[PDB]
């Protein structure tokens, strides 16, 4: 699932999965 | 940043594992 275009909820959603209890932050504008 | 990265280019698990907290 990681190695493709990821874009909006579908990025979201793999960094959901991967990070898993760790969470993560979403930054898309920088 | 990660639209650059995962988006507009081909993502990685190094990439996305950059983000985790």
């Amino acid at each position: 699932f990681v190695n493709q275009h990821l874009c909006g909820s579908h990025l979201v959603e793999a960094l959901y999965l991967v990070c898993g209890e760790r969470g993560f932050f979403y930054t898309p504008k920088t | 940043g990660i639209v650059e990265q995962c988006c507009t280019s081909i993502c990685s698990l190094y990439q996305l594992e950059n983000y985790c907290n």
